[PDB]
Parts: structure tokens; sequence; C-alpha cells
């Protein structure tokens, strides 16, 4: 019953789904520390969050962003996706 | 050009449809084992210095030959997808 | 076959008080012409190195009893003053032509093979002219005119092609 | 061997210095030769004299110039990547307003190249090439109006590029246009800033060209003289101050903007002759007394209103014409970026006395050879003109040496507008080789110049002509201008002549550029020569007459692609050029003087002149060619031989006994073979490639420096990290490869640490010749920054032909090598000697090209008579004579036969049987001269040799000359399979051990999308390339004997997938059924 893909879905993520594929949030900018070439906790890189270096890049995580921001191509499209929507000065 | 081609093209509805007849069978020769043959008593595909071409030449070019004789049935849906590699991998070594 | 010279690394070089460079050398080595004395003579160096104002001459080469050289006048090369002429010579009797780069003859470590240029034919036509007896017109006188570098004479050359036939006619026996 | 030339036309004066474009260019331009006594002035003087006085006081001026002390020799610069520089010293003094001081102390700026006995530079390390441009002479021009075949309009242009272009426009609506910056405006405004006034003005102005109410309109501004300038500038876009800003203004006075050409030629040429008159000062120039004279308004103006008006002389200029298109030869363009720093120079100098601290300064306070050495430094290496000199062999670089191209600083010849200047124009007449273009785009653009022809005082191309005086032809002879020589009626050096006087009455003659037919009485001049019509690129063609000038143009570049072969041969027909060019060209050396022969070593040369002297020559043995090929020079004397000044002492690259030999004189049978020689094809028997017949040298510099990075600096020795005894044998000395080895394909020549040591690249490499490194004690070497030491690995090997090997004629006639077939089945001649290249006859017809038909059947009687000739571009050789040499020949082929005792054979009978029926031989005539008659026609008997059956009907034979090319097929043999991928993405590029698989591309896509390879095509997307998972899967199916693995998704699919939802969009595979569908 694995029948090959033939439809293809394109369309807004809500934050629920955010954290859906989401497996573990990293909340610290650091890459991987200088003393030992393994990432630091919640890293850019971290082993738990994607996974094993070794015997990872198709894991991903996610940044809990204090307050709300904005999908600026929603906004700056030539066409304002929500100013248009709400009448707000399309650009403006 | 290759082996009677044009009694092949007359036995399938489309061109591109022989392809992917040849291509299924030929993998099945050898995967489930290179004996799966209905032609290998005479007139079998032969080499050269050493007619050792009896056992292991070259897939499809044993595909076609077998499709050479209307000993072999095909179609969209013959035999269920699954009971496939059941059938075959349990009657052949 | 092979030469190696003494002041030499690889052959687009040049020795001093030497006119001719080593290309130019090598290659009026190939035009000469020897003539072994015994089936055995597989395989023979000849060697030769002379100084000041002088023509170098094949002949010049240091005799090795049975070998010979038909190509006595062949100017190889010219000294200068004090030419450090020093080679070694390596000859073999093979068949046909040979790529320098296919056989790879090592005599010495620093070395350079060269090209085979056997068979002892310059040139070879075959005339059909007409009858001369026969109360038959139709018949044939064929004629054939061979020219050899030294090494076989025209007989000699003549008997083994026509052996080297006759053998091959009996390849045809054991059917299928 | 025997030499016959059939020359009939009297070659006067003899060929020109071939290479003097570049040579007294480059001389006259930096007068350095003779002290600065013999003050010259154009060039390198001139460029002081102009921006050298200097005043802001700051008054410091040019007294005398000198320099030339060479650094290092010449070799030595190649080498060591050194520049052929000359240190530049200059001496100058200052003086002040306050009488006092004479400060002239020795101030130098810069070093300047300098010009090889070649004619070339040596920049850095590597050989360049200033090549020539074309443009229009910066002059007064009248052209019809765009697009309105209403009135005209004049257009003045005077460079360099910093020349501001006014034009001239005849607006009808009324009054006359300036166009200046894009701008406009009412021409009289100007002239009353030139002091014109109305009355002064109309009157000797439209007294015809009533038309004058044109100018002489402004009764309200024209009534204010200098005020004039005060509105002149309120023109001006820009919006300063209406005070004594005259700046603008002023830049159009005498300094540099007007073309500050030689006073006399230069300017004045498109002055006096098509207008004016006098030439008051340099350009429109004179802003002394506050007010401005320029007797160049006042012209420019009095011919508009003469073309729009009467005849005064039909003043129509032409574009194109080269009698108003200006050359740029080495001298000019140097000599301009000079005056470039020259004005950057005096920039400085100007400034540094604002802030001078009082007369206790001068020399240096006031020179810096930064500004200057700068420039240029910037031309010689960053100037599109020089270029690298096209070394593929002696001819290459002499004719790369000489050419011509419109693109340059792009103020003369753009890009995307010149379809125009790409034809050949009339004016190109004996000025430009119409066939020494380029192939593909850029043709027409660059293209040499002619033979005899040669660039005057200031560019325009003249060319020789013979003076007539009535019927009788003059052995005096002059350059005459592409402008002049319309003038007069010129007529054609065929023409018969008894002696010295004319002969038929119906003459041909070109009058205006015009093919015409005139009278033994019309005659003022005739063609000096047929050569001068064409470039030496092609004066080394056959037989030019009987070729196309399209298919000529091939053979003509193709020489300069030829490959010097190890054993050069003179073309078995030459057009006497050969002698000449390798002597211009310097492929080989002369004696300078006569006397007697010393030392013949195989790499030095010494002899004795007579007048007491005694002088050696450097042999320069195997030198690295540009190109990578042979530079030998082999020494064709021999000790103790009384020489003769100018005599042959060791041959070129490519030359042979002085004559140019730039390829080999085989044996040819034209005619099909058993398809081997389908299009272009060429069989060749194995006999030529057994006594070294085609073959050269090639060489391969691999260069590795010892880089210094921070991460601890790469060291040079035998230390190789992986304990390899198998390849440190070669590697003798501490890290450099021994001398002479035998690398092959993946072996070390050298060893870099950090291990980089550098490899043998892909394919091959040959045996070593000589090396050479670079310590930290650079003796004096411009290491580099960040450079610890350097070193160098000339490496080479032979060029035997082989199969991928192709070869074309002076003719044009290029192919490829099919089989080889050996002497043994190769069709031979009835009396042994067999055939060596088998060319196919379906090459002739399409291709207009019956020249080599011709050299052929000359060769085919040079075979016998052992003999070479020499045939005339057009005065070359002609059918009768040819047959009566050729039949001589037959007494010799066949007259030997005869006395040795035996006639025609059987086989030579049904062949002529045929021949008879084929109307080739006259029936009833006797097998001897049948075979004779058949013979004279350039075809014989022929046997094949596979069957020994002869080819019924006699086959063409003779020695045509052909040649290798460049293009090999070393630099093609890419076979790959597994190996490295992209670093970055994930291509299977190679580069050290292994290959990088071609490009797909979109194209081949398609096509492979319309077969409907499904499967074939995914293949090449994925398992071949990106998704490296597959890849490797299919590796182990492969090596396991099992089916390769069928990608289930492509990493490039699940990979965009996530990349997508890494940014809001929600991705989401569905399946046949509105379904989820797992990706991963």
């Amino acid at each position: 019953m694995k029948k090959e893909v033939r439809k293809v879905r394109i369309a807004l993520a809500s934050p629920e789904k955010i954290r859906s594929w989401s497996y573990g949030e990293v909340e610290k900018p650091e890459t991987i520390n200088y003393r030992t070439l393994k990432p630091e906790r919640d890293g850019l890189f971290d082993e738990r969050i994607f996974g094993p270096i070794k015997d990872r890049r198709y894991r991903m995580g996610h940044i809990e962003l204090a307050t709300p921001a904005a999908h600026i191509w929603f906004v700056k499209d030539v066409p304002s996706k929500i100013g248009t929507l709400l009448d707000l000065s399309a650009t403006e | 050009a290759e082996p009677g081609i044009d009694k092949l093209f007359g036995m399938v509805d489309s061109k591109y449809r022989l392809t992917v007849v040849v291509a299924k069978r030929a993998q099945q020769l050898l995967r489930h084992g290179f004996k799966n043959t209905v032609l290998e008593p005479e007139e079998r595909p032969k080499m050269q210095t050493l007619e050792g071409l009896f056992d292991d030449p070259n897939a499809v070019t044993w595909a076609m030959k077998e499709l050479l004789t209307g000993r072999l049935v095909f179609g969209e849906n013959l035999v269920p997808e699954d009971r496939l590699q059941k059938e075959m991998e349990r009657l052949y070594p | 076959t092979s030469v190696y010279i003494e002041d030499v690394l690889h052959e687009f070089s040049t020795i001093p008080g030497v006119k001719e460079d080593v290309v130019e050398i090598i290659l009026n080595l190939k035009e000469l012409v020897v003539r072994f004395l015994n089936p055995s003579l597989q395989t023979v160096t000849l060697l030769l190195k002379a100084e000041g104002p002088k023509e170098v001459k094949a002949r010049d080469f240091l005799p090795v009893a049975d070998v010979e050289i038909m190509n006595p006048d062949l100017h190889i090369a010219t000294l200068e003053e004090g030419g450090r002429l020093n080679m070694e010579v390596r000859v073999d009797r093979g068949v046909g032509y040979v790529p320098a780069e296919k056989h790879g003859i090592k005599d010495r470590i620093n070395a350079i093979p060269v090209d085979a240029v056997f068979s002892p034919v310059r040139r070879v036509a075959f005339q059909v002219e007409d009858t001369r007896l026969g109360q038959r017109t139709d018949l044939d006188k064929l004629t054939l005119r061979i020219w050899t570098d030294g090494s076989v004479t025209p007989l000699e050359a003549l008997n083994q092609a026509v052996e080297i036939l006759r053998e091959h006619l009996t390849y045809f026996s054991n059917p299928q | 061997m025997e030499i016959k030339r059939f020359g009939r036309i009297r070659e006067v004066i003899p060929l020109p210095p071939l290479t003097e474009i570049q040579v007294e260019s480059y001389r006259r331009a930096l007068q350095a030769d003779v002290p600065p006594e013999k003050r010259e002035n154009v060039g390198i003087q001139a460029a002081f004299r102009e921006t050298f006085p200097i005043e802001e006081g700051l008054v410091l001026d040019f007294l005398e110039y000198r320099l030339g002390e060479p650094p290092f020799p010449q070799d030595e610069c190649r080498e060591k990547d050194l520049t052929y520089q000359a240190p530049l010293y200059a001496r100058l003094q200052l003086i002040h307003k306050d009488t006092g001081l004479i400060k002239e102390d020795e101030v130098f700026l810069g070093h300047i190249p300098l010009m090889t006995e070649d004619g070339s530079f040596i920049i850095n390390g590597a050989d360049r090439v200033i090549v020539s441009q074309i443009h229009r002479s910066p002059g007064v021009y009248f052209t019809p109006d765009p697009a309105r075949p209403g009135r005209y309009i004049a257009s003045i242009i005077p460079l360099p590029k910093r020349g501001p272009w006014i034009d001239l426009e005849v607006e009808p609506n009324g009054v006359v246009s300036m166009k200046v910056n894009k701008r406009k405006f009412p021409l009289v405004l100007l002239l009353r800033v030139l002091g014109y006034d109305q009355e002064t003005l109309a009157r000797e102005l439209g007294a015809y060209g009533e038309l004058v109410q044109g100018l002489m309109d402004e009764s309200v501004f024209a009534m204010r003289p200098e005020e004039a300038l005060i509105r002149l500038f309120t023109l001006l876009r820009p919006g300063d101050p209406p005070k004594r800003d005259k700046a603008v203004a002023y830049v159009y006075g005498l300094i540099a903007d007007p073309r500050r050409y030689d006073l006399g030629e230069a300017g004045r040429y498109k002055a006096e002759e098509k207008l004016g008159i006098r030439l008051s000062g340099r350009t429109l120039a004179r802003f002394e007394d506050g007010e401005f004279k320029d007797e160049v308004f006042l012209p420019t103006l009095r011919y508009l209103f003469a073309l729009t008006a009467g005849v005064p002389g039909h003043e129509v200029d032409d574009i194109d014409h080269l009698g108003n298109r200006r050359i740029r030869t080495v001298g000019e363009l140097m000599t301009d970026q000079f005056r470039v720093g020259l004005a950057r120079l005096a920039r400085g100098v100007r400034e540094r006395m604002l802030m001078g601290s009082e007369d206790s300064l001068t020399p240096a306070k006031l020179v810096n050879s930064r500004p200057l050495e700068a420039a240029i430094r910037e031309f010689f290496s960053r100037s599109q003109l020089s270029q690298f000199k096209d070394e593929t062999n002696p001819l290459s670089s002499l004719r790369h040496k000489r050419r011509i191209s419109a693109l340059g600083p792009g103020g003369l010849t753009r890009e995307r507008a010149g379809f125009d200047v790409r034809d050949v124009h009339r004016t190109h007449y004996g000025r430009i080789c119409p066939v020494e273009t380029p192939e593909g785009a850029n043709i027409g653009l660059i293209t040499s110049l002619a033979a005899y022809a040669r660039v005057d005082e200031l560019g325009f191309i003249r060319t020789p002509y013979r003076r007539v005086v009535g019927g009788v032809v003059t052995d005096e002879v002059v350059y005459m201008t592409a402008t002049e020589e319309d003038r007069y009626t010129i007529a054609q050096a065929n023409t018969p002549l008894e002696g010295n006087r004319i002969a038929a009455e119906r003459v041909v003659a070109r009058r205006k550029g015009e093919p015409v037919i005139v009278s033994p009485e019309e005659v003022e001049f005739m063609d000096v020569s047929p050569k001068q019509v064409f470039s030496v690129n092609t004066n080394l063609i056959p037989f030019l007459e009987h070729d196309d000038a399209n298919r000529a143009l091939m053979g003509s570049n193709m020489q300069t692609q030829a490959v010097p072969l190890i054993r050069a041969q003179a073309p078995v027909v030459m057009t006497g050029l050969e002698e000449r060019v390798v002597r211009d060209s310097l492929a080989a050396l002369y004696a300078e003087e006569d006397g007697e022969v010393a030392k013949v070593d195989g790499n030095r040369i010494v002899v004795r002149y007579e007048d007491g002297r005694l002088v050696e020559y450097p042999l320069r043995r195997f030198y690295r060619s540009n190109q990578g090929t042979a530079l030998d020079q082999r020494p064709r004397v021999v000790v103790g031989q009384r020489v003769r000044k100018g005599d042959l002492l060791a041959d070129g690259p490519a030359s042979e006994n002085g004559f140019l030999a730039l390829g080999q004189n085989v044996l040819v049978a034209i005619m099909p073979f058993d398809g081997y020689n389908f299009e272009d094809a060429i069989v060749i028997s194995e006999e030529l490639l057994k006594r070294d017949f085609y073959t050269s040298i090639h060489i391969e510099r691999y260069e590795i420096e010892a880089r210094d990075t921070k991460l601890g600096p790469e060291r040079i020795t035998r230390d190789i990290p992986h304990l390899s005894e198998a390849a440190l044998r070669d590697l003798d000395e501490e890290g450099v490869v021994r001398i002479g080895a035998e690398v092959k394909p993946g072996d070390i020549l050298v060893g870099r640490t950090s291990d980089t040591s550098l490899r043998v690249p892909p394919g091959e490499g040959g045996i070593v010749v000589r090396t050479v490194r670079l310590r930290r004690g650079d003796p004096g070497v411009e290491l580099k920054p960040g450079v610890r030491e350097v070193v160098r690995v000339y490496v080479a090997q032979k060029r035997k032909l082989q199969v991928g090997d192709k070869l074309a004629n002076r003719h044009g006639n290029k192919g490829v090598v099919a089989k080889i077939l050996p002497v043994e089945d190769m069709p031979h001649l009835p009396d042994g000697t067999p055939v060596d290249v088998i060319l196919n006859p379906l090459g002739v017809p399409s291709r207009m090209n019956l020249g080599q038909i011709l050299e052929t059947h000359l060769g085919l009687a040079g075979y016998f008579l052992g003999q070479r000739y020499i045939s005339p571009i057009f005065d070359g050789a002609k059918e009768p004579e040819i047959k009566e040499l050729l039949a001589q020949a037959f007494e010799v082929y066949f007259g030997k036969r005869k006395g040795e005792g035996f006639g025609v054979d059987k086989r030579e009978v049904e062949v002529l049987r045929r021949a008879e029926k084929l109307g080739l031989v006259t029936p009833g005539k006797t097998p001897e001269e049948q075979l004779k008659e058949l013979f004279l026609q350039g075809k014989v008997v022929l046997y094949d040799g596979r069957t020994g059956e002869p080819i019924e009907g006699p086959i063409v034979v003779g020695q045509m000359f052909i040649m290798k090319l460049y293009h090999m097929v070393e630099d093609k043999m890419h076979a790959r399979s597994t190996g490295p991928y992209s670093l970055i993405t994930q291509q299977p590029l190679g580069g050290k051990a292994q290959f990088g698989g071609q490009r797909f591309g979109e194209m081949e896509v398609w096509a492979l999308e319309a077969y409907g390879a499904a499967h074939t095509l995914q293949e090449m997307l994925t398992l071949k390339s990106d998704d490296i998972e597959g890849r490797n899967a299919a590796y182990e199916a492969i090596i396991k004997g099992e089916d390769v693995p069928e990608p289930s998704v492509p990493e490039s699919f699940r990979v965009l997938v996530k990349e997508l939802q890494a940014l809001a969009l929600d991705v989401q595979t569905l399946d046949e059924k509105d379904n989820p569908v797992d990706i991963f």
C-alpha cells in the first residue's frame, strides 16, 4: 500500500505543526566548542536535536521566538498577501 | 539490428510496453537465480572461444529471446502484486 | 633496438664537441644494416667511441666476429674537438615494425629504446608479361624484382616467403 | 636538388622588414639609440614638452632624458619570471619667481620594457605582443543625416579619449546645432565667444548660402562680445556661479581636449586637406588676451553651407575609407599610455607646491615613480591590446606580430556596431589582406596588414606603386596614400611588357577603386606585383589563383597552427618568400659578417670574422615554446668553412637551409579508398611512421611553489607521510625529481608538506629535461609574497603521428587520420614504390580549390626530376610549361624501364583499355605513347597491392605538402568511471589520479526525454551524480553482480522538501487519493 507519490501540497505552516516535525529546540547560538570538536549542548549541531555525526541532515529543530514575528514573504511580495488582506496600506 | 525486434513490437500494444517488459523479466532472471529461463534446452544463447554463454551472458539478451516464443504471457493486472517475489523465491533456489 | 650514451640522460639532449644532436644520430642509426651468420645471434650489441675531428662512420665499430655490417659509409655523426662519443648499440633480429614504446628495451637504466626497421625489403614489384613459349598466347611469364637492405639476399628472402606460404596452407586441415 | 622558378614579372624592390611594423615603431617612439643631442621629438620627448612645463611659484621644466640599463639579460627574465624593463632616469631643474636655484639632481621614475630582436616583449617571464589597432583619424568629417535624406551633418573628434565629441547638425526648423556631451545649442553663441561679429560673420559666410539667416539670427544675445561666454556656461547643466570659472571652456583651449597631435599632419591633414587651410596652433585653441581665435569654426561651417548648396567639390566624406582611418602602432600606443602617467605625475608636483615648504625642495619632493611606473605596467600587462605571443611555430608568431584589430580603448570601435567595417572595403586594396581574418565570431574585426604595405608618419597604411610616363614603365616607386591613390589611374602588373613599354592597347587598370579598361596613354601608374595584394600568411599558398578566397582563408590560418616537425621539409612548391620569412622571423641565425668557421659545437658556434675578430653564438638547444614545442637550431655548417655575411648558421624551429618547412612533402595518390577517407578522413601508409616522417617534440611545464600558510609553512622534501619508497627512488634530490627520469601518470615530481606533492597529472608527462628551484636567498628574483620558494619542472615527449591525428594542406583541406594501412597492401605504382597518403577526391569539387591538384602534378615531376619549384602568387607556372617538364619526367620513370629489358605489363593493358573507352587516351596509338600522353595528364597506372589487381583508371599522383596541427589527441582522452567528487556540491570532478565525466546539459537531456528513456535519464540525474547513496549502493551491486540500485528518492527530492519546510512552506506529500506519504 506504499503507493508512490503523485501529489505535492504547498501551504502555510501552522506554528503547531512547526513543532510537529521538530525534534528538539536549540536555544543557544553555540555552534561547536573549540576545546572539543563536539557541539556545545543545545547548539546548532547537537546530537539530540538532529542526530549522530558518525555511523543527521534529515532532522530539524526550531526556535520558539519570544514575541511573534512575521514571514516577510507575506508582506513584502508585490501583492501584500496580508496587507491587502486587511486593507492596510499594502506596502506602507 | 537486434534479433526479431520487429516480432517484438508486434506482440506489444505500445513500443514502450516492450521495454518495461524486457527489463522486468531481465532482472528476475539474475536476481531470482539464472535458471528461470524457458528455452534452455536447445537454441540457447552462446558465446565464442567457449560456448559457455549457456549460463550467464546478458540479462535482456535472454529476456527478449524468451519473448521470441509465445511461452510467456503479460498484461496490466495478471498476477497479484506481492504474490510475485513470494511464488518465485520459493520455487527457485 | 636501444642505445645508452655515457653523457646522456634523455634522447632529447646533446653532447659537447658533438655536431649532430641525439635524435639526429639515433635516426642515422636505424639507417644501419647488419648481417648475422648463425640462428643463435638473436641478440647482439656493438660499441664504438672515437675522439677529435673525424667522420663517425658505422664501420669504425668494433667487429664482433659473426655479425657483419653491410652499411660502412653510413655517416652517423661528427665530432668537433675531443667529442665524448660513447654509446651502447643494442641490436636484435625480429620481424617487421615495432614501436619504440611498445617493447621498452632497458639495457641500461638511462638508455632509450628505438623502433624496429627489420624487413630487409626496400620495394617489390611483379610484372605479368605475355607468354614466350607454348602453342597458346594466353599464357603468363611472372617476373619479380626485389631489393634488400643487405641482411638477406633476394633469394634468401624469396625462399622464406614462399615457405611461410606453404606452411600456412596446411592449417586448412582439421575441418569442423 | 634543382631549383626552377617561373618569375616573369621583374620584382623590383624586395620585401621590407616584415617586422618593421613593431621595430621602428618602438625605436622612433623612445629616441634612445642616439643621445638627447639628436633632439627628435615625437613619442617620449614630445610627451615631456607636453605635460612637463608645469606652473601652478612652481617652475620646473624638462632638460634631458636618458636610460636603458636592463637589470638582467633576456633569458634570465623568462625563466625568473622577471620583467624585461629598463631603469628610466630624468634630468630636470627648478627655478623660482624669485631669481635663483638650479637644482637638477638625477631623478628617475620607474623602468620601461623593451622590444626583443624579433619584436616582442617579456613582461613577466612570458613573451607577449603589442598588436596594432585601427580607427578614424581624429579629424573633420561630413556625412549624410541619420534617417533624414534631408541635409547632412558635420563631425569633429580630436582624440585621445580625453577629447570632446563635437558635432554640427543642421536643424531645418532653424539654426545650426552643436552636439557636445548630449546637448545642443546655437553655435552662434559660441561664435560670438570667438569674436565673430554679426556683420563680419554673415557677409564672409552666407554670401552664397541664403540659409545664413539661420545663425545671423541672434540680434539679442549676439550683441554681447565677451559676455557671450558667461551665457555659454549657463548652457552647461551644472549650476555653478557665472564668474570667471571659464573652466569647461578653457578645457577646449590648447591643453589636452583638442588633440595635441603633430602640428602639420596628424591634425593639419583633416584640416588643410578637407577644409579651411592653415592650422593655427595644434588644434582649436588660443585662449590668450581673454578673447579666443579659432580658424576652425569658420571653415567647418564654411564647408557646411558649401555642400548644402553649390558644388565647391562634392565633399561627402566616406566612413570605411582608409584615407581617413588611422592605425595605432606600438610606439603610438605606448607613448600614449606614457602621457597618461605624465599627466598623473604632474598631478602631484602641482599639489606638492601649495603645501611646499619654500625653496627647500625640488627633486624627490616633486617626484614619485608611483604614478608613472603604474601606468606603464598597466598597459604592458593589463591592456587587452597586449596578448600571449602565439609561438605555435615561427610563422604563427610572425603573423600575430603584425596583426591588427578594431576593438580597443573603446573610443575608436565598439562591439555591437560594425557589420559595416567587417566587410572588405574598396580601400583595403593592398592595405589589408582580404583573406587574413580569423574564423568564427569577430571575423573581419581582426585582420593583419598586407604585404609590402607599410605604416606612415601617422597610421595611414600606404602601398607601393609603379610610376609610368605615357607607355613607359618607371623603375621608381612611391608609397601612395589610400587618399591620393584614387587621384590617379593605376594598371595591373599582369599587363604584358616589352622591356620598358606597354604592350597591347586594351590594358586593364583600376581607376578610382573601380575596375576599368584604359589605353596605354592614360597610364599614370602600375601595380608593383601580385604580392602586395595579400599578406604573407597567404603569400605562401602554391597556386592561390586556383582556390576560392573562402577556402584559401582556411589554409592561410592553418599554416599558423602548424607544428614544428622534427624532419623539416621545404614545400615542393614555394612562393619564394620562405627565405625572407625565416629571416625577419628570426627563427634561424645568420652570420653578422664575412669570415670563416671556427667552432662548430652542437651547443656553440664560433667564427672568426675577416675584419680581425672572433665571436661565438649561443645555440638554444631545446627551449620550451610558448605553445609547448621544440625550438632547436641545427647547425648547417662545418668546422672551418668560408662564409658570407648573412649566411645560414643554424636552422630555425621549422626552417631548413634558409627555407621554411612547416611539414613534409609526402607522396599522395588522391582516390577513394575502402571508405577509410570518407568525409574528410585521411588514410596513410605505415611506411611514413617508419622513417619518422610526421612527428614532433612536445613539452609540459608543470610549476610548483612552496606556499607559506599560517598553519605551518609547506616544506619541499622527500618526506612523504605515507612511507612510500617505491616512488622515492626517482626522487633523488631533496624534493626535486632526477633529471632524465621517466615519470609516469601518477608518480611524484616534487614533494610538498603540511602531503601536497605535485604528482603527474592525468594523461602523461614524458621525460624530464631540466628543472630549477628558487630558495629564500633570491639572487635577484621577485619572489611573490607569501611564497618561501618556487620550483619548475620541464617535461617532454615525442609526438609520433597515430590515429586521432589531423593534418591539412596549404590550400585549406583539413582532415583527420582514420586507418593507417601498412605499405604491404598499399596501392603501389607498377614499378614498386607504393603510395604514401590517400586523399578522397570528393573533397575537391564542393571545395573549389584546384590549387592542390596543381601542386600535385607539379610535384609528380619533381619526384623523378628530383627538384623543387617556386611559383609566384599569380605570376606562377602555367599549364603549358608544366606538361613540358612533366613529359621529361616520363622519359625517366619509363625511360629506364626500357633499357632494363622490360616493356608494358598485362595489367597496364586492361587499364589503358578502359582509358581509351574513357576518352583519356587517343585510340590507335601505341602503349608506349598511350602511357606517356596519360602521364602528362598527371595520372598513372596503379596496382592495389592488397589483391595485386591494379585499379582500372589512372590515379592522379604527386607530392602534396601537408602538416600536423597544434590540436593533438593528448588534450582529448577523458575516460572516467569511478573517482573524486565536488567538495562543494556533489559532482564527479577529477583532476588528480582520475578524471571528470563530461557534463550532460539540458539539451542532451531533452533528446533523452524524447526517446522516453525515463530510467536511462533518471540514472544520469541521480545514480551518476547527486544522491551519493544510490551511487555507492550501485557500486556494490555491480561489484557484487547484482542489479543496480533503483533510487527510491533522489537526495534532491527530500532535501528540497525540508529546505522549503525551513521557511513556512508546509510541503505536504500526498498520495493518489489525498493521503499522507512518508518521505524519509
